[PDB]
DNA sequence: AAGCAGATATCAC
DNA sequence: GTGATATCTGCTTTGGGTGGGTGGGTGGGTTGAGGCAATA
C-alpha cells in the first residue's frame, strides 16, 4: 500500500514530543496528563502548542500547513502514547487538542486557502444542538463469503466496502454493518455568530457552523463568547450522493459515478478539536486542595484576624462613605445561613434577604453594583422589566409551534447565587404574588396554558427602593413610608434606610470621597485584603455549617420572647428564623463549627435596630 | 441625563422677523457657501478624531478643588431656606469638565474647564428645573418627579380630607 | 417520460 | 474460455390529498379564525 511520507514522519516526531518534551521542572509534562487518560469519560488531551513550537519549529510548520490531513496519525501517535497502560481497552479511541495558538483569524478570514489549516477563531454562539454518535470507522461482514471487513473509513456519506477483503471474493453490493464492532464518536453541531466587537460597521452579521467531537460536545453554550481552535473544511451535499447501501435523497460539479445527472455543491463548516472561552461535590478539604499554598495561608491569616468584621466590610465597599450598619447587613448577606431539610421532606430557608430604602442619589444603586461585580453568581435587574419574564416565569407562545414555554426570570437566572433588584417598588402585580413564594418558599409555580411546572429560585435578594413620596419622612414609620406590604417585609430579614443629611461637613466628605475617586483611579482604594483573596475565603467559609449550641438556643428563645413581649406589621416566627440564620451567618464569617453566644447577641443587634427602625419614626 | 434642554417657541414679533430672514436667506444660499460650510464640518470631523485618539485628561489639584467647592456651593443654596442639590449632579460637572479640557487639545482638567462646566449645567437647569409657580432652584421636580408647591398643595388637600 | 439498479447476453483477447 | 461492456427490463418517480391523520411536522405546502397569556 502507497504510504504517505509526510504524515509517517510527523506521526514519529510527535510520539518524541510527546515522550521527551521537559516542563519546567524537569518532569514529562504529557506522561502526567496522558495518566488521565485511563478513566472511561477521557479520550482528549490538550497540547499547548508554544510547547511544541519550542521542541520543533519544523514540526510545528509541518502540523500547521497539512492538520486535516495529519491529525488521523497524531492521534494514533497518542494512542502508541498511551498504549503502555493496562487498563485502556484496545477499541478505545484518543483524540488531540491545540490549545494555545498564537495568531487569530477572522470569521470573514475563512476563506478557501485556509482549507485543511489549523486555525484559531472567536465567536458568539447562538445555538447549540443535541449530541449525536457519528460513525467514523464501520466493520462489516461479507453476505458472499462471511468475511469480516474492519476499518472501513467514511467520508460525510454512510460509506459500505468498495471490494471484499478476500482475493476470491468479488462482492461489490452486498454487505451488512455490525454495530457492536464499529467505532463511534461523540457529535455536536453549534451555530456562532460574530462579535458586536468584530462586527463591521453598517454589516450584518455572518454566521458559521462549528462541529464538537468527543470532550469538546456540550461545552458552549448560546450567548457565550468562545475561542475555537481547529479546522475549515468542505462538506458536499449529500443528499446528491448515491452508494451500494444507501440511495440518493432528495450549480456544482458534474461527472461522477454517485451522482448519476446530479450536481454537487459545497459548504464551509469550522471543525473544532479546542473550546475555551474567550476570557476566561465541594468540602472544605476539596476548597483548599483548589488553593495554591500561598492562597491557603493568607486565607487562614484572614479567618484568625481579629478584625476581620470591619476590614470585610471596608474592603467590599471603599467607594461609599459612611453606612457601617448597611455594610455588615450585606455581608452578613452574602456568608449566609444553613438550609435544612425536615424529616418529612419539606425545606427550611438558609438565604437571607436585605432590604435598603433610600433617598435619591443615596448610593444604594452603588451597594448593589458592588455586590453585584464582587459575586461569581449573581444578577442585577430592575423592578420595572423590559420582558414579560420580570422577576418571575412568564409563558410565551411560539408563533411557528404554536407552543407555549417558560420564558425565565431574574429569580430564575440567579438560583443559587444574589439577585440585586433596584426599584424593588416598581414591581408589577404578577412579580408582586409570585414574589411571595419565591422568596419563602424558593420556589415558582405555573399552571398555565401548555405548561406545569416548578421551577427552582434559591436566591438571596439584595432589593433597594424609594419612599413613596420620593423624600423620606422621618416623623413617619419606615412602613408608612414604602409601598411594600407587610406579607412582603416579612420576608426581608434586614431593613436599612439612607437618609439624605443636609449636613455641609458630609457633603465636605462626599464631595471629597468622589473627587478623589476620579483624580486617583488607583491610589484612591485602599483595601486591607484584596477582592480575589475575599472571593476565596468567602468560597472556603461557606462550607462550615456551624451548630447551634444550648447556650445559644437559650439566648435566643429569650430575644424572642422579648421581641414579642415588646410589640399590620407584627413579629412572627419569621424573626426567630431570621435571628436563627444571621447567627449562623455570624458563626460562618469566622469559619467557626459552632454558634456562639457571641454571634447571637450581634445579630440580635442587628436584627433589633432593623425592626426598631420598622416600627417607630 | 446630564442636561435638558427647553426649545420653547416665543411670542416675540422680533424673533419672527430675524427668524424668517434666516431662512429666506438659507433659502437662497449659493454653492460655495455651502462648500465652505461642507470643508468646516470636516476639520470638525478631524478635531473631534484626532482628540478622541490622543487626548485622555485628567483632574489637577485646583480642578479638584474647584469641583469641591461648587458642590457645597449647590447645597449650600438650597440648605440656606429643601435639597438643591444631590451628589449625582457633581459626577456630571466632572464629565462635563474633562470634555471641556478635551476641547481644547489638553491633558489637562483645569478652573477655566470647570467654571464652563458650571456654567453650562446652571443654564441647563435655569432652562428645564423652573417651577412655574415660585422659581427655579427646586430641582425636587427631578429627583421626586412632583414640585415641593405641588406636593405642600397635596399634603393640605390629603389633611383637610381627612379632617 | 426520464434515469438508476439489476440482470444478462455478447464481443475480444 | 473469462473479463469487461453493451443491451435489455422493471421500479418509481410527482409532491397530494381516494395514501393516512393509528406516521411525524427537525421531511415539506398564505389566509383566515380561534384560543391563550400578557396586555392596556
Ligand atoms: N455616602 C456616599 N458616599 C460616596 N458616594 C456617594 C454617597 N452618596 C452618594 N454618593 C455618590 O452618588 C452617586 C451614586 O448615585 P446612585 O445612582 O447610586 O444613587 P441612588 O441611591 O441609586 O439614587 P437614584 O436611584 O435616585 O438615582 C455616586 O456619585 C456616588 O459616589
Ligand atoms: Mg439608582
Ligand atoms: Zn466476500
Amino acid at each position: 500500500e502507497v504510504r504517505d511520507e509526510v504524515a509517517e514522519k510527523c506521526q514519529k516526531l510527535f510520539l518524541d514530543f510527546l515522550e521527551e518534551f521537559q516542563s519546567s521542572d524537569g518532569e514529562i509534562k504529557y506522561l502526567q496528563l496522558a495518566e488521565e487518560l485511563i478513566r472511561p469519560e477521557r479520550n482528549t488531551l490538550v497540547v499547548s502548542f508554544v510547547d511544541l513550537e519550542q521542541f520543533n519549529q519544523q514540526l510545528s510548520t509541518t502540523i500547521q500547513e497539512e492538520f486535516y490531513r495529519v491529525y488521523p496519525y497524531l492521534c494514533r501517535a497518542l494512542k502508541t502514547f498511551v498504549k503502555d497502560r493496562k487498563e485502556i481497552p484496545l477499541a478505545k479511541d484518543f483524540y488531540v487538542a491545540f490549545q494555545d495558538l498564537p495568531t487569530r483569524h477572522k470569521i470573514r478570514e475563512l476563506t478557501s486557502s485556509r482549507i485543511g489549516l489549523l486555525t484559531r477563531i472567536s465567536g458568539q454562539v447562538v445555538r447549540t444542538h443535541p449530541v449525536h454518535p457519528e460513525l467514523v470507522s464501520g466493520t462489516f461482514l461479507c453476505l458472499d463469503c462471511q468475511t469480516v471487513i474492519r476499518d472501513v473509513e467514511q467520508q460525510f456519506k454512510y460509506t459500505q466496502p468498495n471490494i471484499c477483503r478476500n482475493p476470491v471474493c468479488a462482492n461489490r453490493r452486498r454487505f451488512l454493518l455490525d454495530t457492536n464492532k464499529s467505532r463511534f464518536v461523540d457529535f455536536q453541531k453549534v451555530r456562532i455568530q460574530e462579535t458586536q466587537a468584530e462586527l463591521p460597521r453598517g454589516s450584518i452579521p455572518r454566521s458559521l457552523e462549528v462541529i464538537l467531537r468527543a470532550e469538546a460536545v456540550e461545552s458552549a453554550q448560546a450567548g457565550d463568547k468562545c475561542d475555537f481552535t481547529g479546522t475549515l473544511i468542505v462538506v458536499p451535499d449529500v443528499s446528491k450522493l448515491s452508494t451500494p447501501g444507501a440511495r440518493a435523497e432528495t450549480e456544482g460539479i458534474r461527472g461522477l459515478r454517485a451522482l448519476g445527472v446530479r450536481d454537487l455543491s459545497y459548504r464551509l463548516v469550522f471543525l473544532a478539536c479546542c473550546v475555551a472561552p474567550t476570557n476566561p461535590e465541594q468540602t472544605a478539604e476539596s476548597i483548599k486542595n483548589q488553593m495554591t499554598v500561598k492562597e491557603w495561608e493568607k486565607v487562614f491569616e484572614m479567618s484568625q484576624d481579629k478584625n476581620l468584621y470591619h476590614n470585610l466590610c471596608t474592603s467590599l465597599f471603599p467607594t461609599i462613605h459612611g453606612n457601617d450598619e448597611v455594610k455588615r447587613g450585606v455581608l452578613l448577606m452574602l456568608f449566609g445561613g444553613v438550609p435544612k431539610t425536615t424529616g418529612e421532606g419539606t425545606s427550611l430557608r438558609g438565604d437571607i434577604n436585605v432590604c435598603i430604602v433610600g433617598d435619591p442619589s443615596t448610593a444604594k444603586s452603588q451597594f448593589l453594583k458592588h455586590v453585584e461585580e464582587f459575586s461569581p453568581r449573581a444578577v442585577y435587574t430592575s423592578g420595572k422589566a423590559s420582558s414579560a419574564a420580570g422577576l418571575t416565569a412568564a409563558v410565551v407562545r411560539d408563533e411557528e409551534s404554536h407552543e407555549f414555554v417558560i420564558e425565565a426570570g431574574a429569580l430564575m437566572l440567579a438560583d443559587n447565587g444574589v439577585c440585586c433588584i433596584d426599584e424593588f417598588d416598581k414591581m408589577d402585580v404578577r412579580d408582586q404574588v409570585a414574589i411571595h413564594e419565591a422568596m419563602e418558599q424558593q420556589t415558582i409555580s405555573i399552571t398555565k396554558a401548555g405548561v406545569k411546572a416548578t421551577l427552582n429560585a434559591r436566591t438571596s435578594i439584595l432589593a433597594a427602593a424609594n419612599p413613596i413620596s420620593g423624600h423620606y419622612d422621618r416623623s413617619k414609620s419606615l412602613k408608612q413610608n414604602i409601598n411594600l406590604s407587610a406579607p412582603i417585609m416579612s420576608r426581608f430579614d434586614l431593613f436599612f434606610i439612607l437618609v439624605d443629611e443636609c449636613n455641609e461637613v458630609t457633603d465636605y466628605a462626599i464631595a471629597r470621597r468622589i473627587v478623589d475617586l476620579h483624580s486617583r483611579i488607583e491610589e484612591s482604594i485602599d483595601r486591607v485584603y484584596s477582592l480575589d483573596d475575599i472571593r476565596r475565603y468567602l468560597l472556603f467559609a461557606r462550607q462550615f455549617k456551624p451548630k447551634i449550641s444550648k447556650e445559644s438556643e437559650d439566648f435566643i428563645v429569650e430575644q424572642y420572647k422579648h421581641l414579642r413581649q415588646r410589640d399590620s406589621w407584627r413579629i412572627t416566627v419569621r424573626q426567630l428564623e431570621s435571628m436563627i440564620r444571621l447567627s449562623e451567618a455570624m458563626a460562618r464569617m469566622h469559619c467557626c463549627d459552632e454558634v456562639q453566644p457571641k454571634h447571637v447577641k450581634e445579630a440580635f443587634r442587628l436584627l433589633n435596630k432593623s425592626i426598631i427602625r420598622v416600627e417607630t419614626p | 441625563f446630564d442636561l435638558i434642554f427647553l426649545l420653547l417657541d416665543p411670542q416675540d414679533e422680533a424673533y419672527d422677523r430675524r427668524l424668517a430672514h434666516h431662512l429666506v436667506a438659507l433659502y437662497y444660499q449659493s454653492e460655495e457657501q455651502a462648500e465652505e460650510e461642507l470643508l468646516d464640518m470636516a476639520v470638525l470631523k478631524d478635531y473631534i478624531a484626532y482628540a478622541h485618539s490622543t487626548i485622555m485628561p485628567r483632574l489637577s489639584e485646583e480642578a479638584s478643588q474647584a469641583l469641591i467647592e461648587a458642590y457645597v456651593d449647590m447645597r449650600k443654596i438650597g440648605s440656606s431656606r429643601m435639597v438643591s442639590a444631590y451628589p449625582r449632579q457633581l459626577e456630571s460637572l466632572i464629565r462635563l469638565a474633562e470634555a471641556h479640557a478635551k476641547v481644547r487639545l489638553s491633558n489637562k482638567v483645569e478652573a477655566i474647564d470647570v467654571e464652563e462646566a458650571k456654567r453650562l449645567h446652571r443654564e441647563a437647569l435655569k432652562q428645564s428645573a423652573t417651577d412655574p409657580r415660585t422659581g427655579i432652584v427646586d430641582i425636587s421636580i427631578l429627583t421626586t418627579g412632583m414640585s415641593a408647591t405641588s406636593r405642600k398643595r397635596k399634603e393640605e388637600l390629603a389633611e383637610a380630607l381627612k379632617k
